[PDB]
């Protein structure tokens, strides 16, 4: 919870 | 593997500066863990210049290729609302992106340490939305919209930047469905992989209007996966201190928050609207900064 992180998806990985 | 990382040092090698900024950027200092990399703060040696240097390990990205889009699409960027970037590098591994720095740091600082007035609020408002209009106009998505993106000069005058997952759209390829963000502040068709334009911009937009006004996002205490699913599943999040906002900030917010994007307001449209004539000058804000408080 509480995180500012991003978050990308590797969905081509 | 290896031939993967060598192809993609060449490619990012035709888009960025030829040459070795170490030789002219001493003093290094260490401001931030953002997005993709490291952030310090340098200074020019032939010039006496501060900058601030973002540092991106090649070997480190969920999505290398996302490492192309700030360094070609903003090369030559020129607006008051919008962080400058200045050159970009390949320094061994890493990319660095030289730009200017913003000694009045983040709104984030702001948002959980005080309480905005709707003053504040609209001269924030107005510069991020006059910034993102002519981004949009011409296919520039940011897709990071939130308080951490947003900086401010010394005397107030804010400026976006963390253009790090930004995306260029176009007539013949007018749609994204990329998911990239910050959890908390995704629009839901996003967080769905739906085709998405320039409206998600708008929405995240919506949600750090609600950190100003709250503090924090909504959901921010469940875990990142849950909150997506909320927000992908619930209707429109609303203010914990809505009997603290006026009207014409619930009816602007209202433009924002709207689940079906085409009806959405863009920031054109935004920018006529009558909330932001509350906006104050940047001396307004002044107070908030660390430094003053």
């Amino acid at each position: 919870g509480r995180s500012r992180q991003p978050l990308v998806l590797g969905d081509n990985c | 593997q290896r031939v993967s990382h060598e192809q993609f040092r060449a490619a990012l090698q035709l888009v960025v500066d030829p040459g070795d900024p170490r030789s002219y950027l001493d003093n290094f200092i260490k401001i931030g863990e953002g997005s993709t990399g490291i952030v310090c703060i340098a200074t020019v040696r032939s010039s006496g210049k501060l900058v601030a240097v973002k540092k991106m390990d090649l070997r480190k990205q969920q999505r290398r290729e996302l490492l192309f889009n700030e360094v070609v699409i903003m090369r030559d960027y020129q607006h008051e609302n919008v962080v400058e970037m200045y050159n970009s590098y390949l320094v061994g591994d890493e990319l660095w992106v030289v730009m200017e720095f913003l000694e009045g740091g983040a709104l984030t600082d702001i948002v959980t340490h005080t309480r905005m007035n709707e003053e504040q609020i609209a001269a924030v408002c107005l510069a991020v939305l006059q910034a993102l209009s002519v981004l949009h106009a011409q296919g520039v998505i940011h897709r990071d919209i939130k308080s951490d993106s947003i900086l401010l000069t010394h005397d107030g005058r804010v400026k976006l930047s963390d253009f790090g997952f930004c995306a260029q759209v176009s007539k013949e390829v007018p749609r994204r469905k990329s998911l990239v963000g910050t959890p908390y502040w995704m629009a839901p068709e996003l967080i769905s992989r739906l085709p998405y334009g320039p409206e998600v911009d708008i929405w995240s937009l919506g949600i750090m209007v609600i950190e100003m006004v709250d503090g924090e996002p909504p959901y921010f205490n469940e875990p990142p996966l849950k909150a997506m699913k909320m927000i992908r599943d619930n209707l429109p999040p609303r203010l914990k201190n809505l009997h603290k906002v006026s009207p014409s900030l619930k009816g602007f917010l209202d433009r924002l928050l709207v689940r079906d994007p085409a009806q959405r307001a863009t920031a054109a449209e935004l920018l006529k609207h009558p909330f932001l004539a509350k906006a104050g000058p940047p001396a307004s804000i002044v107070p908030l900064m660390r430094q003053n408080r």
